[PDB]
């Protein structure tokens, strides 16, 4: 009754744009880790946008531009992060592939090589949903939509913190920030404060067909991505509420 | 609220942070194409019917553009329903079905555009920013394919694999995104009824209704895609839509003149 | 003196759109058969259009549109069938590839993976030949043009009937329909009635340079495609009248 | 014949079925761009000659568009003949040669378009549906590359690997497809002669001829691609073409005014 | 020099041969868009500043196009500097940085174009040959992204990995290529000073200077990319540029009227 | 301090357009040599333009067109040479790949197959540098820019002569033409006469980061390309003046 899995052997990894923003100090160890993972998994690596998107939001909001104008502008920053990450992995056979290629030709591309990189933003563009002046469907959301549409073996989200806390661990309430080893999408959706993942992510988890859990792990700690791809618990597990057939 | 506070929040907070979201809400509101009207021509309800439905609409479009700037998006119709049923039967997910449905709206845009070409009206991608045709009195209209771009990233419905955001949603979001003055859905019924008028014989016409009133009456999923009604409630620019019968001669023209033909559905 | 063969090791399979129109009941066994064929052959799988194209012809002809308007509209239905078929084979490494990729980059794509899927319609589009209000160069024709241009090892046409009969075996004269195990393109071209293959196919066979025969087999019978790809006679053989060098 | 019968045949029969083909033949005939004239500028015969040939044609085009809607397609010429000979020598098939030849017609379109740009005339893809430039008195013309789209799917000739459908065929089919009022081939000879006037000294000018008469005289393959003449006989819209000498000043302009310069070749 | 000699050299010599190069130098000089002015809107200096800088420039553009044909290219700005620093820190080469920077100029073109769309001014690729908008009094301007196309083939600077040819160079070369009458760089300073006026308090304004004079004063790398100044010296068509302060209301408009606001930098 | 090498295992081969212009007599032996090289190296094969570009320059200069108009017109001839060469290698898995694919996705394409072919012209197009009416950044220049940007293991230039001479060995001073086994880019840049390589090539060698030498070899002599790819000295070595780290 649930749709079939298009690429059940696929592993999807979303790298946060704010991880990319740290430059070589974060990116070189991540790249060395990805290199060693290449023989172990068939990877779609998707990059988020990070700080540049905040800058374009600052300019665009000042110009009065609607949320559909802002969505593709932020997406371009994720795409640029993807090109940067792919370039560092080029010597291992990895390249950036465009959204149409991801959507229609990922099978052949992962037959050619062990991993490809793409932008985690989904092409909502000018058809982004209205309501907030900030585009709701960002990189975590796009990555999950794909992973779930593919029926991938997993989606791992690589963050610049250990996982989800009860408050922003870098914010003004960071003293009350308690680490959450495990949570459900529904519990998260019913809390008010900030998250390290899009709120739209929790919405698409509610309608997910395949992916039972998503782990958010600290990409600043070498080994955590590798462990997460083996299903080891080293970050926050988010249960999507999908159940087995 | 200042630009400084907003810019600090934007740099220092997650985009999910409610304080940042509130600050962003206070931003100025630019309307990109405030003088344009977006019109959707139904696929099943109009274009699939062929010449008897399409030719008079073409003539109305040609007459109407003399006085009204139009973006004319196409629906999909029975060929998309056929693709959906084949693909659903194979267990394909909503995201693969979304891609299949765009091809059909594209076909319909192409047929409509070929009828309009000698009148100077192009089929475009990027209707909202086809700045030239929309600025010329000799043109003053474009045709576009009405499916949203989401493709494989289409959010599925709660049940089943039919893409919930199709051409009604595609055309509406374009109107909303470009701050258009008006959104007209051109279908094959005079507007909204208390029940499906094709099925029920004693359905009563509804000239005007809000989205909440529609939901309270269980018309959530009737003449417009139910996701469209939720979009309409969150809209910044287009806070009401009009549904008219394109099979009635001059109905589109009269709706463009501010005549209250059909049904007006309001966000609130 | 004849042109060289660009991809002599290629096998081309054209799946009829009316086979695709039968949905899962036809497509799942075909997909399972294709899966098992993947290790045996290097396949270009091309889909036809089927019934949706008839619908767009009904609308377009009613609008008065010329044959060049109708050709790309029908082609789009073949393309959609191709995406559907590719999606079912994605987990085996198969994807849909676009016409430019087929025309210029098939070699690299069949190096990456065992098979790819594409639309069998040729891009005649608005430059379709006039004379009939129905586009003459459809899926069988496009598939043959490619197979022959490539100098492929074969082209097999997968139909919803056993092969070619002396009349439509589903038509009003189906009682007189006699099965044809073997025929030549020239004999077919000189008969008047309906065929399960484009009439333009017979024309391009007359000018063919490489492909000596094309078998039309029933894709509704499991094993026939596999047998046909091994040169076993299980449908109608059409001799193109090409002769060996 | 009705729409019902046609639609039944379309659902229930093979497209090869003669009954379906006859029913489809009875369909209405829409002309997409009935006021346009398609013109082909020869590659070898005009553009390859450079400025002395191209500049006056540009001026005629600019003057002519004041009163005449034009689609101006380009030929290929000697660079394509060079590609064909290299590729043929390697044993490459007609379909690979077709692709090579488009690049040359594209180059020629680009050079012509750069001369016309300050006069408002664009080089387009999709000439037939470049609805905007064709609708504006300030523009009223477009340039296009004249090769057909067939590429690797090009049908080969009976002998050899030279693509039989090249820029004469490409431009003609566009005229035919869009139901244009007129098709003018601009070459470097006054029109058709009883023999090749470059070679034979006593060739006689032919003002008007049918395709059948041409074949009966063995002029099947002369100033137009022989496949074009067969296309012309099957055409629905353009049942005659005019071949004129673009090297003669004002010849294009005079042909557009209905002056019988050059040769008129009729389908029948 | 004749066409014959040139054509012999072109067939028989390497393109590096000085005799061929001299013969080619004697060729006629066609200006493609001689009535157009290319304008660059600074990314960091203008667009990054948001509404207070961009809105008045939009109004000037809209007023100015009534009398002046404009190609308006965008700069990149701080987002590109951010990409450059991340990528440079990873040891990526100049060619990879070039690609990253175009995306930012593209974003800026998109934001500017959305403000201009209701005034009929499109964002295009191919500004120089967007023949239609440039020919219509109702439009008479286009917006383009100002990065050159070089991407991975970008020639690196002598030191470091920052692409030396960015949006100043991109816009200038477009002006030069299309034989535009004028090239205006719109920045955030009144023009060139004897030192950086943001840093040095006693910098003196320079109304007019040649490239050689700038180099002799060590202003080679100041308000314009230093590679632009070398390009300007080799230019065939645009032998001077004007740098103006877009933050001053009407400054662009006054520069278009031939008022000597800002700094004029001459090739010689 | 120098940029990293993106594809250190890559070998780039630029085939002159005037080699392609000789047709089958030059191209068939080259193709047979390339075929045997395929298992030995990971190749990017880039074609130049040759004589057709001279023809389009003759037409364009007569029309008065500026150098930015002429650059993409010449480039198209290189692209067509590339398609011709790729077609001859198709049966070995080789295809033509477009400039965006070369620029962003070469890693995955050389994972799929042993070699790909592309146009050696760089996309300077309408932004070609002014000064000469002939486009300065042609096929040798484009090939070097790529090879060096990639940090390739080498760039070999395949010419229709033995290498660089002190004068055109086919020109009016060919009696004084002395063969140069080895030279530096700087020495070449300071001489006035004709070269078999773009003058812009010498400029980009001066700023190169990786490639220490480029050999120009006669593609009309079978074995020389193979030897050059093994670093054997069989043509003219051009030292770029890059030095090891
Ligand atoms: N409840 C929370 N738990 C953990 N982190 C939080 C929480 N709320 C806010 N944050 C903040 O979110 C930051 C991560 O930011 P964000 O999610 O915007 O980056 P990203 O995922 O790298 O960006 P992108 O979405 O562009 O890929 C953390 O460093 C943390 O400060
Ligand atoms: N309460 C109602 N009032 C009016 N119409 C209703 C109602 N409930 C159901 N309908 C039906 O909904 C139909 C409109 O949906 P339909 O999909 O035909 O529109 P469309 O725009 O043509 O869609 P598409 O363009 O994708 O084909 C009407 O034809 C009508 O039969
Ligand atoms: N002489 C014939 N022999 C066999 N089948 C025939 C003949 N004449 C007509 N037909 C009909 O053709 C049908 C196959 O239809 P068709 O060739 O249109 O489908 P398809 O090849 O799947 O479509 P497409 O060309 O879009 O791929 C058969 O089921 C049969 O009814
Ligand atoms: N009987 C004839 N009458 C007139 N011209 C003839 C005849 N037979 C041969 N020709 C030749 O055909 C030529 C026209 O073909 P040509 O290929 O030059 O046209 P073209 O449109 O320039 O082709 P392209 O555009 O692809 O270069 C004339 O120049 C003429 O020499
Ligand atoms: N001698 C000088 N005179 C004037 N300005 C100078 C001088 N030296 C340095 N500058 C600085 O150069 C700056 C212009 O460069 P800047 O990169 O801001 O322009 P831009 O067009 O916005 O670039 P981009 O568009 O890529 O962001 C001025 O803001 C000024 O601070
Ligand atoms: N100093 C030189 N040494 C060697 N050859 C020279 C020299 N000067 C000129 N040449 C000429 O250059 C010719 C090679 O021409 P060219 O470099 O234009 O061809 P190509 O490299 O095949 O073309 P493309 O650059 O389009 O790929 C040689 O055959 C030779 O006649
Ligand atoms: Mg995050
Ligand atoms: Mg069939
Ligand atoms: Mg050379
Ligand atoms: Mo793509
Ligand atoms: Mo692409
Ligand atoms: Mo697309
Ligand atoms: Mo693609
Ligand atoms: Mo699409
Ligand atoms: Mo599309
Ligand atoms: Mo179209
Ligand atoms: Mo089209
Ligand atoms: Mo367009
Ligand atoms: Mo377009
Ligand atoms: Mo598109
Ligand atoms: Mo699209
Ligand atoms: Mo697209
Ligand atoms: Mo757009
Ligand atoms: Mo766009
Ligand atoms: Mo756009
Ligand atoms: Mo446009
Ligand atoms: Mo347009
Ligand atoms: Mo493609
Ligand atoms: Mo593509
Ligand atoms: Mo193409
Ligand atoms: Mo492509
Ligand atoms: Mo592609
Ligand atoms: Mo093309
Ligand atoms: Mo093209
Ligand atoms: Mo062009
Ligand atoms: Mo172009
Ligand atoms: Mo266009
Ligand atoms: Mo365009
Ligand atoms: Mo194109
Ligand atoms: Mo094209
Ligand atoms: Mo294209
Ligand atoms: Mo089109
Ligand atoms: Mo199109
Ligand atoms: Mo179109
Ligand atoms: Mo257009
Ligand atoms: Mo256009
Ligand atoms: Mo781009
Ligand atoms: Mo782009
Ligand atoms: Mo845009
Ligand atoms: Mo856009
Ligand atoms: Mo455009
Ligand atoms: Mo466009
Ligand atoms: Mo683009
Ligand atoms: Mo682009
Ligand atoms: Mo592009
Ligand atoms: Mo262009
Ligand atoms: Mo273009
Ligand atoms: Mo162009
Ligand atoms: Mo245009
Ligand atoms: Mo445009
Ligand atoms: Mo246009
Ligand atoms: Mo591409
Ligand atoms: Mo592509
Ligand atoms: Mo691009
Ligand atoms: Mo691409």
């Amino acid at each position: 009754k649930r749709p079939i899995r298009l690429l059940p052997w696929l592993q999807v990894v979303k790298i946060g744009g704010r991880v990319m923003d740290r430059g070589a100090d974060a990116i070189l160890p991540l790249v060395e880790e990805l290199r060693k993972l290449l023989p172990e998994h068939r990877l779609l690596i998707l990059t988020g946008a990070g700080v540049r998107a905040r800058h374009v939001f600052s300019v665009g909001l000042d110009l009065g531009l609607p949320v559909g104008s802002l969505a593709p502008l932020a997406a371009s920053e994720a795409g640029q992060n993807g090109h940067i990450l792919a370039a560092m992995l080029a010597s291992e056979g990895v390249s950036y592939v465009e959204h149409p290629t991801v959507a229609d030709q990922l099978a052949i591309h992962l037959s050619a090589t062990r991993a490809v990189v793409g932008s985690a933003f989904p092409p909502y563009h000018h058809h982004e949903f209205p309501g907030s002046r900030i585009p709701p469907h960002r990189a975590d959301t796009g990555a999950f939509l794909l992973a779930d549409a593919f029926g991938a073996a997993g989606l791992t989200i690589v963050e610049n913190v250990d996982g989800i806390y009860t408050a922003d661990p870098n914010g003004p309430d960071r003293g009350q920030a308690r680490f959450l080893p495990e949570t459900s999408a529904t519990d998260l959706a019913k809390s008010e404060g900030p998250l390290p993942v899009d709120r739209a992510l929790l919405d698409v988890m509610a309608t997910a067909r395949h992916i039972e859990r998503v782990q958010v792990v600290n990409g600043l700690v070498p080994g955590r991505l590798t462990a997460a791809l083996r299903g080891e618990h080293v970050g926050t597990l988010i249960r999507t509420g999908v159940r087995p057939a | 609220n200042s630009t400084a506070e907003l810019e600090e929040l934007l740099m220092q907070r997650s985009l999910t942070d409610p304080q940042l979201q509130a600050a962003a809400a206070a931003a100025a509101d630019f309307r990109i194409l405030p003088d344009a009207t977006v019109i959707k021509i139904g696929g099943q309800s109009v274009i699939d019917r062929g010449r008897a439905a399409v030719y008079p609409l073409v003539d109305e479009i040609v007459a109407a553009r003399k006085n009204h700037k139009l973006l004319i998006g196409t629906g999909a119709g029975t060929r998309a329903r056929h693709l959906y049923s084949i693909a659903a039967g194979l267990g394909l997910p909503a995201g693969v079905l979304a891609q299949l449905g765009s091809s059909v709206a594209d076909q319909n845009a192409a047929m409509l555009g070929q009828l309009l070409a000698k009148h100077g009206i192009p089929v475009v991608g990027g209707a909202g920013l086809s700045a030239v045709p929309l600025s010329l009195a000799e043109v003053n209209a474009v045709v576009f394919s009405g499916m949203p771009p989401y493709k494989l990233w289409m959010r599925p419905a709660a049940e089943g694999v039919i893409p919930p955001y199709r051409t009604d949603a595609g055309c509406f979001l374009l109107a909303e995104q470009f701050g258009c003055k008006q959104m007209i859905f051109v279908k094959d019924e005079d507007g909204l009824y208390t029940a499906n008028p094709k099925t029920s014989k004693d359905a009563t016409f509804i000239p005007r209704i809000s989205v909440d009133e529609m939901k309270a009456k269980g018309l959530h999923d009737s003449i417009l895609e139910f996701p469209v009604l939720d979009l309409l409630q969150s809209a910044q620019h287009v806070r009401e839509v009009q549904v008219v019968n394109g099979l009635v001669p001059g109905n589109l023209t009269r709706a463009l003149a501010g005549e209250h033909v059909g049904t007006i559905i309001t966000a609130s």
